[PDB]
């Protein structure tokens, strides 16, 4: 069965994970100011995973020609949920439910949250889990997934962008060619299209979670200052 | 001013 070109493109400008996985461990080994130092150091690598997140906003097509103050409007909207649906697939290629795996390659299991993290962190890590295994079971593939991200990027009520038909084009195109890549490839179990839309509508709630976490951890005044999270929490 | 301006218009 052939697939949509707007997903064989969005696969090719999918950076490999063993090159942005050496580039956030690299930078992670950069020194810094002390003051608990892995939550120091697990701040920054979610930031690094943000940064590699925009670097693949700005190569993908409908964004690059895209002028920046829409640019900036679009991350702004779409960043945490971004940021989960990133951490989500990265659970979905890794098959251990009893373990999460972070962007280093380290594994940290689920008996470690449980004892050390907070009911709002445990609470949103089990929530996430329970995502990855509806995902799972739904078979989300590799095409899918850079559709979804894709999707998610410009996924904006059209009112608060400026090059609005250009944006439309692409929510149309994009929402088509999961439409039609999932009819021709999964036509077993549903609505598979339907089912990963709702998925969608789970990220987003996920995301506001993990947005009120790092706001937990910002009254706290815990969080790292210049945190590049926190400062994308304030716009 | 702003963070994700800077890191949107950066080198290549
Ligand atoms: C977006 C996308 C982000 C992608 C990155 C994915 C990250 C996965 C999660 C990492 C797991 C690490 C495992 C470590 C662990 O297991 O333990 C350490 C906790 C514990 O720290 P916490 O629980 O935050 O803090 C409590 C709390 O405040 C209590 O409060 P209460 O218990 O009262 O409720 C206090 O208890 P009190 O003492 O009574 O106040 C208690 O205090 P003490 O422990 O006693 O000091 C205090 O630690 O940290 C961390 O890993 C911080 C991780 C930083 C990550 C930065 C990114 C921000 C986004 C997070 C989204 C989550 C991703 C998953 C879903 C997507």
């Amino acid at each position: 069965p052939n697939v949509p070109e707007l997903i064989l493109q969005l696969l090719q400008l999918e950076p490999d994970e063993d090159q942005v996985r050496a580039r956030i461990l690299g930078s992670l080994q950069e020194p810094t100011k002390s003051r608990p130092a892995a939550f120091g150091l697990l701040c920054r690598m979610a930031d690094q995973t943000f940064i590699s997140i925009v670097d693949w906003a700005r190569r993908c097509m409908v964004f690059k020609e895209l002028e920046v103050a829409d640019q900036m409007t679009l991350l702004q909207n779409c960043w945490s949920e971004l940021l989960v649906f990133d951490h989500i697939y990265r659970q979905v290629q890794h098959g251990k439910e009893g373990s999460i795996l972070l962007v280093t390659g380290q594994e940290v299991e689920l008996t470690t949250v449980a004892t050390q993290a907070g009911s709002l962190l445990h609470s949103l890590v089990l929530r996430a889990q329970e995502l990855v295994l509806q995902l799972l079971a739904l078979q989300l593939d590799r095409q899918e997934f850079v559709c979804l991200k894709f999707i998610i990027l410009f996924s904006l009520d059209l009112k608060f962008l400026n090059n609005h038909i250009l944006v439309k084009d692409a929510q149309e195109k994009a929402n088509a060619a999961l439409l039609d890549y999932t009819l021709c490839h999964y036509p077993h179990s549903g609505d598979k299209f339907q089912q990963l839309l709702l998925c969608l509508v789970e990220v987003r709630a996920l995301s506001m979670q993990a947005k009120e976490y790092l706001y937990h951890k910002h009254l706290g005044n815990e969080m790292p200052r210049n945190n590049l999270l926190i400062e994308m929490l304030q716009a | 001013p702003s963070l994700l301006k800077k890191l949107l218009l950066a080198p290549a």
